[PDB]
RNA sequence: AAUAUGAAUUAAUGCGAAGUUGAAAUACAGUUACCGUAGGGGAACCUGCGGUGGGCUUAUAAAUAUCUUAAAUAUUCUUACA
RNA sequence: AGCGUUAAUCAUAAUGGUUUAAAGGAUCCGUAGAAUGAAUUAUAUAUAAUUUAGAGUUAAUAAAAUUAAUUAAAGAAUUAUAAUAGUAAAGAUGAAAUAAUAAUAAUAAUUAUAAGACUAAUAUAUGUGAAAAUAUUAAUUAAAUAUUAACUGACAUUGAGGGAUUAAAACUAGAGUAGCGAAACGGAUUCGAUACCCGUGUAGUUCUAGUAGUAAACUAUGAAUACAAUUAUUUAUAAUAUAUAUAUAAAUAAUAAAUGAAAAUGAAAGUAUUCCACCUGAAGAGUACGUUAGCAAUAAUGAAACUCAAAACAAUAGACG
């Protein structure tokens, strides 16, 4: 697609037209266009840091910015191939942004895949607002989940009461399962209060599961049966 | 050249063709001796 | 696996949608008794309820009982589901 | 969170932040003032007394652009 | 069409105009004998019967020369002076015969355009 | 060198063409000269030096361990949706090279059609080499500077 | 020795005239057409061998799809609430 | 006081082109080039001394088993001959016949010998080769990719003339000859049928040594370098903490821009630079004459007269099949 010279030279367009007498009157956005001008400088603009890592795109190590032997003890005496060609596509290409934080989530994951049939809402509510000290992991506005334990390591990292990542991990990790732990104590005995104060449930969980089940039986063996028959004949 | 083009010169290349076979003998006569 | 890309087409379609219906009752019911008919000899009573619901079924037509928008949705979704490069 | 990786107009190069969970990613400094540049001439025209319109072809926006 | 290539010989092809009359040598007109004096059937589309003739110019070579006008007066032997036009639908005729001079006498009882035939001014 | 300058030419024309902002260009002396005489004129919005990489923030000096890497990054100019750089023909080409006098310059100038070329325009930027020196061909009249008419910018 | 003109007889080719014999080509042109080449035939042509597409990219389904508070809660909300 | 006309001269488009309209050499190699060609400094476009980015050289480490030439193997079938048992048709075609078919005992079947020539799948000619080409296996000799390390220090690009290789057909020798198959003969088909179909089937197709140097030798697109916006596919390289998501290249497929008579081209048919080849209306003509080369067929070179205002391409809408 061409940039489009006709979509943004409309007051220039329009005060010509005034200029002739085509036009007698002028449009009533005529003044405010005039007021607040487009942009029209429809350029490429090169980036030059990873906003999320905060790498450098720009800039070229040189020869004698490496003195000190290669793996494999060489020394580089020399420009390689790569340094010799002209590295400007990497400039205007928009940076892939990584987080150290995507890994720890990748791993809670696997180390708990049950904590995804948690179900997530992702609608987000005024991000702006929130404001929690992961000194703890409990937050009001957030639930208990991986996110928060990520978090916690987060904090933890920060402030270099655990300097290695793998054990500020495992410490929120342990003070999420506890959390959990009483999550799961709360609810049964909550039922079971339940139970004992003469409140009635009607359908139970496993009770809909079950019924759940029993349309679908009832929906196969209609159709199991048409087709033992077309299988007869 | 398109095909219909080009077949006005394959004729004239047949009609060439057809020119050399009938004088081979008198080629033949003319070439041998002088 | 290997993918495999179309190029640009003028349409999406198929040209002749099956909607695979079920098998006819009397046809089933037909081949039934012609089955039945293979064995037992030629007309013998374990095949005597067989033959009068073939007859019930084919009474007031010789079969009982008497189209899937496919192409109407490949039509549709074509120029979304492309993977053709901006214009 | 803009289109796709693979659904690129480059054309729009300038208006993106970074890629990210396959997907461009505008940048949204970027995208705040051009708002308010927008926001100023739909209140410029609205205060010179002009006709504004709202056009909004896709199925979930018609109550609130009426 | 490189610059090396333009040097050693190539260019626009200059068209230097071509002879129209070859066979009348470079110059107005010139004297010519009727040999024979024939009627051509024209080409398709258009029919007449042409009187042209046959004429053995004075350098030497034979020419097929148009007679213009009404009715002509040319034998077998006539002297004919031939000019450098083309009768456009008899091929192979590219001259006329200049009607005022020679044996061919003046075109009888033209009003218009006489100058282009023998026509003189009636003079009343 | 002649080839690389039209090359130059070249990229320029093509990163105006498509809005590229900010382009590198062959680290020489004859081609920086040329990118300093178009961002003084003011064609170009940045000149500076730096790697194949990118253009460099801090003086980094160049020598025989960084030379073949080395680069000139060069800032393109737009304006009212319209590039201001839309041109680079050369005029001096590799194989038929061009010396003017100052008078034939002179006369280029004042709208006279001198050697096949036409003669320089409103808006326009002949570049004239002078003793291994780029300048406007305004300014080696001035000077009076019989030189090679380098090529033409618009 | 080179050049020019002439030569019985003879060949090619052009233009006109639309006669005869076929119907080779253009559509799957009724055996795909053309390139090179070889042989054959009244004439277009026919046939072998490899090549080419300037002919087939002209390309277009073996079918089945899922469970959480259906509402005193969502659906209403017009700068309010907080 | 000339006006016509004829004969002439100058102007009137290269501020051109060659996929499909005239026009890319079949392909590479390489000589001349009064063709073009990196960096820095200093001398009064050159010299000089320094550079390594082009172009090379040799290692190392990965890969790959392809292309030549040569030698040695494999295989399904085919035809022919013979035997076995067995019975009247077999083979062919649109349907039929003719024939080294068959009551001399065939065809089909099962065996057993021989002979040539071809190479099913994998396969995409993907890839590899300068192009012609090139897919049964193995060996030999030759050449080949990438990245590193070191070295050379512009040694490069293109390339008139020249040189070498160059499908199929053809030719000259000497082998070979199953199948196929120009020609020829015969049978059909047809008004006719010097054809299309069928049958005998010679040159030829095969090898060895040569000649020759052309093809729709086509991507109908000469080679080289610098550059320009995306996506999807594979392929290889590196890192990643061997299987992940990343950075590179390379190719292939869709495009943006740009170019374009349009069809469409898409990292070129774009933006530029360099070098070579070639074109300048259609017919006549790649003809004649001449010359060179060839055993020859022929190949290259390559005119003019005569005659027209035509001739050609992309696309459009019909009609037609
Ligand atoms: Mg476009
Ligand atoms: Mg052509
Ligand atoms: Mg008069
Ligand atoms: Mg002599
Ligand atoms: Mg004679
Ligand atoms: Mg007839
Ligand atoms: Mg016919
Ligand atoms: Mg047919
Ligand atoms: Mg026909
Ligand atoms: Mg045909
Ligand atoms: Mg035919
Ligand atoms: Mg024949
Ligand atoms: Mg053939
Ligand atoms: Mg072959
Ligand atoms: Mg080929
Ligand atoms: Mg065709
Ligand atoms: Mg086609
Ligand atoms: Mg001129
Ligand atoms: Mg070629
Ligand atoms: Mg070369
Ligand atoms: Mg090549
Ligand atoms: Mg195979
Ligand atoms: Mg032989
Ligand atoms: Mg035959
Ligand atoms: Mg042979
Ligand atoms: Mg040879
Ligand atoms: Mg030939
Ligand atoms: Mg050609
Ligand atoms: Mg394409
Ligand atoms: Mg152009
Ligand atoms: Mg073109
Ligand atoms: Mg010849």
């Amino acid at each position: 697609m061409k940039i489009q010279t006709n979509a943004v030279n409309v007051l220039q367009r329009t005060s010509a037209y005034l200029k002739s007498g085509l036009l007698k009157e002028t449009p009533a956005w005529y003044n405010v266009v005039a007021s607040i001008p487009p942009s029209t400088k429809f350029t490429r603009e090169p980036r030059f840091k990873n906003p999320s890592n905060g790498h450098i795109i720009g800039k070229l190590v040189d020869v004698t910015e490496q003195p000190h032997a290669n793996n494999k003890g060489l020394y580089k005496t020399r420009p390689n191939s790569s340094d010799k060609r002209v590295g400007v596509k990497r400039l205007y290409r928009p940076p892939k942004l990584t987080y150290v934080e995507d890994r720890l989530r990748s791993l809670f994951y696997k180390q708990h895949p049950w904590e995804l049939s948690r179900p997530k809402i992702l609608v987000e509510n005024e991000i702006g607002d929130e404001n929690y000290d992961w000194s703890h992991m409990l937050q009001i506005g957030r639930p208990l989940d991986g996110e928060s334990v990520i978090q916690r390591t987060m904090y933890l990292i920060k402030t270099k009461q655990y300097g290695d990542m793998v054990e500020a991990y495992d410490h929120a990790r342990y003070e999420f399962y506890a959390l959990r732990m009483q999550e799961e104590t709360e609810q049964q005995v909550a039922l079971e209060e339940a139970e004992m104060f003469g409140s009635l449930f009607g359908v139970s969980a496993i009770e809909h599961g079950i019924q759940k089940e029993q349309e679908v039986l009832d929906v196969w063996e209609k159709k199991v049966v048409e087709e033992t028959e077309l299988m007869a004949a | 050249d398109s095909v219909m083009r080009k077949r006005k010169k394959k004729m004239k290349k047949h009609k060439l063709r057809k020119r050399r076979k009938r004088e081979k003998a008198e080629r033949r006569k003319l070439s041998q001796g002088r | 696996p290997p993918v495999y890309r179309l190029p640009p087409l003028p349409r999406l379609k198929v040209k002749k949608p099956i909607i695979r219906q079920e098998a006819n009752k009397c046809l089933v019911l037909m081949s039934n008794l012609l089955q039945c008919w293979s064995s037992y000899g030629h007309m013998s009573p374990k095949c005597a309820g067989l033959v009068t619901e073939l007859k019930s079924c084919t009474s007031e037509s010789a079969l009982g009982k008497r189209k899937s928008n496919i192409n109407y949705h490949a039509a549709r979704l074509y120029d979304r589901i492309n993977g053709k490069p901006h214009d | 969170l803009g289109q796709s990786t693979s659904l690129w107009r480059s054309s729009t190069q300038s208006y993106i932040y970074g890629e990210y969970k396959g997907i461009h990613i505008i940048d949204l400094n970027q995208t705040l003032s051009y708002l308010k540049r927008a926001a100023k001439v739909v209140e410029g025209v609205s205060e010179s007394g002009g006709i504004i319109l709202f056009l909004g072809t896709r199925q979930g926006q018609k109550r609130g652009l009426e | 069409a490189t610059l090396n290539q333009i040097k050693r010989g190539s260019g626009p092809p200059r068209r230097k105009k071509i002879s129209t009359a070859p066979q009348l040598d470079q110059c107005p007109q010139r004297k010519g004998v009727v040999l024979r004096v024939m009627v051509l059937k024209p080409k398709k589309p258009n029919s007449a019967q042409r009187k042209a003739c046959r004429v053995r110019l004075t350098n030497g070579n034979v020419v097929s020369a148009y007679i213009p006008g009404e009715g002509h007066d040319a034998q077998e032997h006539s002297i004919v002076y031939v000019r450098g036009g083309r009768c456009q639908d008899l091929p192979g005729v590219k001259y006329h015969v200049i009607r005022g001079a020679g044996d061919l006498s003046g075109v009888v009882n033209r009003i218009s355009s006489r100058s282009k035939y023998g026509a003189k001014k009636p003079s009343k | 060198s002649l080839v690389k300058l039209a090359n130059t030419c070249a990229h320029l024309q093509n990163c105006s063409k498509v809005r590229v902002a900010l382009t590198s260009i062959p680290y020489t002396k004859l081609q920086l000269q040329f990118a300093y005489n178009l961002y003084q004129q003011g064609f170009l919005s940045s000149l500076q030096k730096g790697s194949t990489m990118g253009p460099d923030k801090d003086f980094v000096e160049v020598t025989p361990d960084n030379i073949s890497t080395r680069r000139l990054w060069v800032g393109l100019k737009y304006r009212d949706n319209k590039p201001v750089l839309s041109s680079c023909k050369l005029i001096s080409k590799p194989n038929s090279r061009i010396h003017l006098p100052m008078e034939d310059m002179k006369k280029l100038c004042s709208g006279v059609t001198i050697r096949n070329i036409k003669p320089l325009q409103p808006g326009e930027l002949i570049l004239v080499r002078a003793h291994n020196n780029i300048m406007d061909i305004n300014e080696a009249i001035s000077k009076k500077l019989d030189g090679e008419v380098l090529c033409r910018v618009k």
